[PDB]
């Protein structure tokens, strides 16, 4: 007579994964659904990307004049940088923040 | 799994099979062979991309949204985005815990399934002809050839052939 | 270069659903969970002998 | 589905059974006959039931909220109630696309389930006198007349009864 | 549940059997017994505990948050504060329902699936020596004494022993 087998595959080298019942268990292969790395560059595409450098939003908005390469400009995301600096007569913005929002907004 | 077939009454994976998940290994007058069943196979691996397919699907598409980080202590409202914005990621830390819980335990479930399958699919054709060997292998009673087995594995096998030898060899 | 998702790190890859990368995003982009790893099993159990 | 019973082995459905979920046709010396199985008919759709029941409950009660639409640009705080509407909106949406994959995967599984229950108890009340045909049909080895299907259907067949012009036939 | 196995074609549980979750009860020429199965109770218990180390986990911890009460009428910010906490809790309190009917569901058809396993593994065991009576109970055509039954529940039973016994017994 005959002798016939059933029988599933397996690999070297497995992987362990977590389930219901189990905290780590070994299957043949997994696929990782969480990103933890960068390639560290801001990418020009597609996105307008406009590099604020020495120049925050708001100086850039009221025109202090080393920022005045800024104006009339447009982003779909401006960048600040920690480097900027503001080298006009010296002021201050009640609520900062919602200017600084309403305006990177509008683009 | 939840079957009893992989990890189960199956003892081991056949690392040896390269073309397939889900096989069989004969031994009969004429030598041993090895073939890889691809209906079951393709089973296994569709179900797991849909359900691929269902998780790195496209993401959401966020631009101007509130502020996280924080140069100043301003009370109330920066407690208040604080701890919107932490709210948010404990809910979906949680989900992505969950999904990747589930997901995974119904894998191993279904992957055992389709084994469990492949064998309740060929323990049928067999009818008289065979018996469950408890190892996932079946003692065949009568006398196959290389055709034989092949006709097992297409799907052809006409039991009603050999019945009357392996009736006989049986008992 | 090119890429959708843009985090104060630099752009990152939204193909993957997750991201521990930063809670700070635009574009479209992975959720952001605390989690540094999720395998998701895309096999059956593997039993070598 | 994890059974592998419906779009299983068994081939396909019956259009032509209108008075149940699942049943038994049977072709005997005094003809053909079709009747449906209300237990686990009835099985079927408790289970399906209960769980539209959870799902279909009452909706929650809410009254004055925050607002989601506005005439003007106020930036940040208007930032914040609508990031947290969005971010709530996000979360629902996604628990209930969950919802419906799970649950929808569960009904299909446990629909298979009965029907594989079923074909299980008629095969062990039919011990030896019959054979798995592997297509759900049962052959029967001895004389079956409508009285006897019946009896197997009903639960209360006898098989020593015919045991023996059974295992007479079969071999 | 899923297998049909408890609550199943298995009539009803045991309340006597107290050393174990799954066993065996025998009769045979030297008496009864009961006997209980250490190693399926055991994979039930695992995977149980698995889930419910899952579950019992740490918490998180929290420190400085927002207020979720308030003894003044504030308008807006207030109905903002209120809102996000209460679109907090009502979405955990939508987790934590959903968790427990899921992880209790699986617990009755993973429990469900140890019978079904054990009942399984000891079918193939016996091979031809033995019936499916269909109640969960196995009818033994050869003598079985206590040390037989031992064998059969420690699984070194050689049924090739019994076979010819059983064999003619059988038919
Ligand atoms: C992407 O960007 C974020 C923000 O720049 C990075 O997170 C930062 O990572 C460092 C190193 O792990 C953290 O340092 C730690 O700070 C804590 C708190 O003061 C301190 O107790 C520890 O000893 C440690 O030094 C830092 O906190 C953290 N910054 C923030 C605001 O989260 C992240 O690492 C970057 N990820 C990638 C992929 O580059
Ligand atoms: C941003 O500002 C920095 C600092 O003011 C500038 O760096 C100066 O560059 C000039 C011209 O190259 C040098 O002579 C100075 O020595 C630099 N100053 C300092 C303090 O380092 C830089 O030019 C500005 N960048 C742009 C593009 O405007
Ligand atoms: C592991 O899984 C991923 C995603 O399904 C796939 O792209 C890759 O080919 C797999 N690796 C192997 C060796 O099968
Ligand atoms: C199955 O195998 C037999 C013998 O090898 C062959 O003649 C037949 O064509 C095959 N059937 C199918 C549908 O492939
Ligand atoms: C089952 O069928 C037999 C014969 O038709 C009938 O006599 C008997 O009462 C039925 N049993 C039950 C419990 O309905
Ligand atoms: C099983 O039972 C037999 C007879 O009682 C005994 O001799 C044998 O050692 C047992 N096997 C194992 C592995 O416990």
């Amino acid at each position: 007579g005959a002798t016939l087998c059933l029988g599933h595959h397996a690999v070297p080298n497995g992987t362990l994964v977590k389930t219901i019942t189990n905290d780590q268990i070994e299957v043949t292969n997994a696929t990782e659904l969480v990103q933890s790395s960068s390639t560290g560059k801001i990418c020009n595409n597609p996105h307008r990307i406009l590099d604020g450098i020495n120049c925050t939003l708001i100086d850039a908005l009221l025109g202090d004049p080393h920022c005045d390469g800024f104006q009339n400009e447009k982003w779909d995301l401006f960048v600040e940088r920690s480097k900027a600096f503001s080298n006009c007569y010296p002021y201050d913005v009640p609520d900062y923040a919602s200017l600084r929002s309403l305006v990177a907004s509008s683009g | 799994g939840i079957f009893g077939a992989i990890a189960g009454f199956i003892e081991n994976g056949w690392e040896g099979m390269i073309d397939g998940w889900y096989g069989f290994r004969h031994q009969n007058s004429e030598g041993t062979g090895q073939a890889a069943d691809l209906k079951s196979t393709q089973a296994a691996i569709d179900q797991i991309n849909g359900k691929l397919n269902r998780v790195i699907e496209k993401t959401n598409e966020k631009f101007h949204q509130i502020e996280k980080e924080f140069s100043e202590v301003e009370g109330r409202i920066q407690d208040l985005e604080k701890y919107v914005e932490d709210t948010k990621i404990d809910l979906w830390s949680y989900n992505a815990e969950l999904l990747v819980a589930l997901e995974n335990q119904h894998t191993i479930d279904l992957t055992d399934s389709e084994m469990n399958k492949l064998f309740e699919k060929t323990r049928r054709q067999l009818r008289e002809n065979a018996e469950d060997m408890g190892n996932g292998c079946f003692k065949i009673y009568h006398k196959c050839d290389n055709a034989c087995i092949g006709s097992i594995r297409n799907g052809t096998y006409d039991h009603d052939v050999y019945r009357d030898e392996a009736l006989n060899n049986r008992f | 270069c090119s890429s959708e998702c843009i985090t104060p790190n630099g752009s990152i890859p939204n193909d993957k659903p997750f991201q521990n990368v930063n809670k700070i995003t635009y574009g479209a982009c992975p959720k952001y969970v605390k989690q540094n790893t999720l395998k998701l099993a895309t096999g059956m159990r593997n039993v070598p002998e």
